[PDB]
């Protein structure tokens, strides 16, 4: 799945 | 729980060590124990709490998406069973975080910087529940984000990194969860523009903090337009 | 244990799903449950077992090294306590693997490819115990590797990837654990050269498998000479 | 610590 930018660690 | 016998300060120290070791499950457990001491958290301690659980839930989200994708393509019970196992573990982590916020971090948070931070987390962890769910979970996310937005707009400047990260996440909630892509795009643009207009008031270090999150709004607008 | 009620085939299927999801703790638990069914493992299943536990112990080793380094530099009890916590968890994983090998994977392994594979693992997990330990643990590693080497030299060609990976790991055991750097270098060179001389007998795919591990021997020789 | 090459996943 295309994941959009969210706050903090990009841990997924 | 199992951290009841450890000093608050030792729990915080060990959370920072676990972060350095990339031991995020331990980090989360140490910070849960510090929260359960019942004292309010400092700015640094709130950030340790959030980073810990964000890393734990992030691994779960990524694994859930791999498994959901295999399951959709396959449509024996094993893929469904294992996706359900990971899903339940993810819900459990979300429930644990929401439990800490509700008992009693939010009600004891009076300053804008702490109350907005916690309400943003509440929105985020209901959003992670919504990703796998449903209407009531989505409304719970929406409500937490809206309360946080209302406080942030009255009490924080438009460049405040907490305010910016909240708007970023609320915009993604709109795009992906609420199926309101126009609201998402509008929010990202207005937030970006009002921050841009306030950058002149900032020191070099604060400018760096604010523009880092503004670049994330821009990355999303690039994918969305 | 907790996998006693699941079918062997479902455990293997779920181990492969967990690998795809990068859920290595789950992968290890599924493979432990498959081993505990009491049947021998196929080549693919042995590889699933090893990859699972290698990923779990690898995270532990990396975290242990971060913490040990902080502890050495610091020389409160917290750093020592937390390094000990991670160390005990690492020893527990090593003990679990060694337990599966001793009950009863090794004694039921008659073919060279399976017996060498298990004895190599035995050497590896005693080596991981030695990294944190001590003389008797080191001799246990040495003994397992030597038995594996003796079988591999009689029963496998010098390009066999299992034989190559065993020699690679035994050479690192010599360099780092046994403080025998000359033995390590000698082993890496002889293993590399005898494989080189046998590459002409291989298919394209087998050539790729063997040269991948030969490049690891070369990487170590480059760091060691 | 400097870690040397060993077999399989480079997971540490
Ligand atoms: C903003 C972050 S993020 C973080 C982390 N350990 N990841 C720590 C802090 C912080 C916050 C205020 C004062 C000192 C540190
Ligand atoms: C960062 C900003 S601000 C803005 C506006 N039109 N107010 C638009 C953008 C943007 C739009 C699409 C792609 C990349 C950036
Ligand atoms: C060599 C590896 S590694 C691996 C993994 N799942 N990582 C699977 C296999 C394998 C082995 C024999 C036959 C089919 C597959
Ligand atoms: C791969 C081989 S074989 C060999 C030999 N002298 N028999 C030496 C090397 C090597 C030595 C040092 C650094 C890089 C490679
Ligand atoms: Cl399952
Ligand atoms: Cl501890
Ligand atoms: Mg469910
Ligand atoms: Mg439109
Ligand atoms: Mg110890
Ligand atoms: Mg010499």
């Amino acid at each position: 799945k295309l994941m959009f930018k969210t706050e903090g660690p990009d841990s997924d | 729980g199992a951290m009841g016998s450890m000093e608050r300060a030792s729990l915080i120290q060990k959370a920072k060590l676990a972060e350095q070791a990339e031991r995020y499950e331990d980090m989360a457990a140490f910070m849960k124990g510090a929260v359960e001491k019942g004292e309010e958290l400092s700015c640094e301690e709130r950030n340790l709490l959030s980073v810990a659980y964000k890393n734990v839930v992030g691994g779960q989200r990524a694994a859930w998406r791999v498994l959901s994708s295999i399951e959709q393509k396959s449509n024996g019970p094993e893929v469904r069973e294992y996706r359900e196992k990971v899903e339940t573990e993810l819900q459990g982590v979300c429930d644990t975080v929401l439990g800490l916020l509700d008992s009693h971090l939010i009600k004891e948070a009076g300053d804008a910087e702490s109350r907005v931070f916690y309400l943003k987390m509440k929105g985020d962890y209901y959003r992670y529940l919504a990703e796998v769910a449903k209407k009531r979970i989505i409304d719970s996310a929406r409500s937490a984000y809206q309360e946080a937005m209302d406080i942030s707009k009255k009490e924080m400047p438009p460049t405040n990194p907490i305010r910016l990260g909240l708007a970023l996440n609320f915009s993604v909630f709109h795009y992906e969860i609420a199926n309101s892509p126009e609201e998402a795009i509008s929010l990202a643009k207005t937030t970006f523009d009002e921050a841009m207009a306030d950058l002149h008031t900032l020191s070099e270090d604060s400018y760096k903090d604010s523009t880092l999150i503004m670049q994330l709004l821009r990355d999303n607008l690039t994918l969305w337009t």
